[PDB]
């Protein structure tokens, strides 16, 4: 049940980033509307700048945590599938890769990491046995639709807001810009 | 200050400007200045933008030195150490109100006029303001004005006044222009900026030239 | 108009055009100063001006444009080039630029470029996606160059002896070790004129130092 709520929060901050993009685009369209007019005053121009840079930093970090939440939910679902499907049918996997398994079970650290390397190459061969083979596949059977709505590849806007990243000092100064933005909103 | 310059100020700018001269005693300057600053703070209390111009900090400092009584303890150079707090009363009103309005002050300073007591007040007022502008005599000998010594000029947390990326842009320009001389920098800046109409075009031709 | 034709011309023709263009006291100074002042007054009249040269970039990124005839001298004949041309037009160091030039405004000693018309004998547009020199994989001297004139010249014997002793090839790496008074200078000039006469397609130049 944790995967479902994690997925729900993933769409929650996804939609948050979308609406942040919408209010950003509103900021630039208002900016261009004022630019196309007569710019007698520059204080409005300066505050429009301040807000558009602070909001673009905000949507940058929004895309960032949306991306990491997407990977988090993907890996938690993958590990849950591995755990329970092996709970169902792990005896065949055990009998298949037995040598390094007994190498791991009753031996020391050097033997264990050598066994990890052996199992790594063996499972790489096992995966490439069927990976190059051409077979139709379906999405995650437990949450197929749930995985189709989230999508494996994120939206192009996600990397549009992830292409540019500011320095940590610049990141904190945009954070303080967001703080003063909320301060003037309180005014 | 001489009445001719203050009357030129009166006749030039549309806004009203207060005046004082050597005819007015030092205590008169102190009291008119404190009404002026108190009125400015009362006005900015009503969420309004107020700007004050000071010419100069040394003249007022001399006036406050003259008017202060002797408290029994004297800072080196025959000046009352406590009295120095009173020019800071006329300078401490500079603050921006986040709820609305803001009070700003722009003050000039005078040094190297043959008086021993002028540079040290600048030294003890160095940390008072968040930005400063230097004027040098070698540019005056060079006869070209303004004698803006912007190479050593600096502001504390000026980022709040400009954007972010374009802030790093003029800082790139600043540290590019730092190593060269203070003179040729200002001539070629004013030469590039002279025949143009807006500073934005200056910004693009810094990416063009 | 094009400064190369008035640059390679001798001093007499330049000074005569100096008197006939309205400035008669421009003889007692350098060639670079003469051409600078003549072109200054010519462009002040408001006529078309064309330029060409080879560029270089200083430490600050702002670049100069020198001329081959002046032996790449840092005279007034050089032309200012901005780093912005490098950043968008994608022009590398030493690219031969020919095109429009701009008369410098007040406070600008050196000329500037309006637009570029030809880069390395090619269109400026396709010079952006040009492969670099070091990125090209090298090989050995595949091609062979013959130094024989073929006309039976009175001095062809030296070139024939050079060919017999050590044939030369394209893209080779060779040295000519020689003590002084070895006659090397004129044999290099002989092979230079030989390759100029036999091969009119390949570019030829000779570097003289001290
Ligand atoms: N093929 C040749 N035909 C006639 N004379 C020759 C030939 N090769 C060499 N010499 C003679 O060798 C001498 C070399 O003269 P030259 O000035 O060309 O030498 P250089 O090596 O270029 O000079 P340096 O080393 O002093 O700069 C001359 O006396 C020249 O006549
Ligand atoms: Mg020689």
């Amino acid at each position: 049940t944790a995967l479902q709520q994690a997925f729900d929060t993933c769409q929650n901050n996804k939609a948050a980033w979308l609406q942040r993009k919408n209010e950003l685009a509103a900021a630039e369209q208002e900016y261009l509307r004022l630019l196309s007019g007569e710019g007698r005053n520059v204080s409005r121009l300066d505050e429009l700048r301040n807000i558009i840079e602070v909001r673009k930093w905000q949507v940058n970090q929004a895309a960032g945590r949306y991306i990491r939440s997407h990977e988090a939910v993907q890996h938690i679902s993958i590990r849950d599938r591995l755990n329970d499907f092996m709970q169902q049918h792990g005896t065949a996997l055990a009998a298949a890769l037995a040598p390094e398994l007994m190498g791991y079970s009753e031996l020391t650290a050097i033997a264990r990491n050598c066994a990890i390397q052996r199992a790594t190459d063996a499972l790489r061969e096992a995966l490439l046995s069927w990976l190059a083979k051409g077979e139709k596949i379906n999405y995650s059977a437990q949450d197929s639709d749930i995985l189709t709505t989230i999508g494996f590849r994120p939206d192009v806007a996600s990397v549009d807001d992830s292409r540019e990243k500011f320095t940590p000092a610049q990141n904190m100064i945009f954070s303080r810009k967001s703080a003063q933005l909320a301060s003037r909103q309180s005014v | 200050e001489r009445p001719e310059e203050v009357t030129e100020m009166q006749r030039l700018v549309k806004g009203e400007v207060v005046a004082s001269t050597f005819d007015e005693p030092a205590s008169r300057h102190v009291q008119v200045a404190e009404m002026v600053i108190e009125k400015a703070k009362r006005l900015v209390e009503h969420k309004k933008d107020v700007i004050i111009l000071l010419d100069s900090i040394t003249r007022l400092a001399r006036a406050y030195n003259t008017v202060v009584p002797a408290s029994g303890k004297v800072l080196t150079g025959g000046v009352d150490a406590n009295a120095l707090h009173r020019p800071k009363r006329f300078f401490g009103a500079a603050r921006n109100v986040e709820e609305g309005g803001s009070l700003t002050i722009i003050a000039t300073a005078l040094i190297d006029t043959g008086s021993k007591m002028d540079e040290v007040i600048y030294e003890e007022f160095k940390g008072t303001g968040n930005m400063e502008l230097h004027l040098s005599r070698k540019i005056a000998e060079k006869r070209v004005f303004p004698a803006i010594d912007y190479n050593r000029s600096g502001t504390r947390k000026e980022e709040l006044l400009t954007t972010q990326e374009e802030l790093q842009k003029m800082w790139i320009l600043r540290k590019i222009i730092h190593p060269m001389g203070e003179i040729d920098a200002m001539e070629f800046l004013i030469n590039k900026l002279a025949m143009t109409k807006t500073n934005d075009d200056f910004f693009e031709m810094m990416k063009r030239s | 108009m094009n400064l190369t034709e008035l640059k390679n011309t001798p001093v007499s023709e330049l000074i005569t055009l100096g008197e006939n263009m309205g400035l008669e006291n421009l003889a007692r100074m350098r060639k670079q100063d003469i051409i600078f002042a003549i072109l200054k007054q010519h462009a002040k009249s408001g006529e078309d001006i064309f330029g060409d040269g080879v560029l270089e970039i200083l430490q600050d990124g702002f670049g100069f444009l020198r001329s081959a005839d002046s032996s790449y001298l840092a005279g007034p004949d050089d032309i200012y080039v901005s780093p912005s041309q490098i950043r968008r037009f994608n022009l590398r160091t030493g690219d031969t630029i020919s095109g429009k030039i701009r008369p410098p405004k007040e406070g600008e000693r050196y000329f500037a470029l309006l637009k570029v018309n030809e880069v390395n004998f090619d269109k400026p547009e396709n010079a952006r996606n040009k492969i670099l020199f070091e990125n090209l994989t090298p090989l050995h001297a595949n091609s062979r160059l013959r130094m024989e004139r073929g006309n039976g010249s009175t001095e062809d014997l030296t070139a024939r002896v050079l060919d017999l002793a050590s044939p030369i090839g394209r893209g080779q790496r060779g040295l000519i070790v020689a003590p002084p008074k070895a006659g090397k200078t004129m044999l290099l000039q002989n092979i230079a004129q030989s390759i100029a006469y036999n091969h009119p397609d390949c570019v030829l130049m000779v570097l003289l130092i001290d």
